[PDB]
């Protein structure tokens, strides 16, 4: 029971810890988009970071 | 000499000209410096990562 309730704790510890990594309300670890592209040329093109959920 | 005194009206109306195209170039300068600054805020606004609140 003991080993039990360390292993919530650090999972619970887990979710908080990933819910809460956002910049600007966006964010690439929650898992809420599946991309973001920033400005890369001034003719509109683009950088893409693909989204890595953790 | 009459043609002379001729001449001498065709100058005013030279000068008028003048006057009518640096106003049109003075305001036209404005123009591109304006279009120059919507350049950039049209490509600022298209980016896909920006909140409601920027755009």
């Amino acid at each position: 029971n003991a080993l039990k309730s360390d292993f919530d704790s650090l999972r619970d510890q887990i979710e908080k810890a990933a819910t809460s990594a956002k910049f600007n309300g966006v964010s690439i670890a929650d898992g809420s988009t599946t991309k973001l592209t920033f400005l890369a040329n001034s003719d509109g093109s683009g950088f893409t970071v693909n989204a890595k959920t953790i | 000499s009459a043609t002379a005194a001729s001449m001498n009206a065709v100058k005013d109306s030279l000068q008028r000209g003048q006057s009518t195209i640096d106003v049109a170039l003075a305001a036209g300068d404005t123009i591109t410096d304006l279009l120059g600054k919507m350049k950039e805020k049209a490509l600022a606004a298209s980016d896909c990562s920006l909140n409601t609140a920027s755009f």
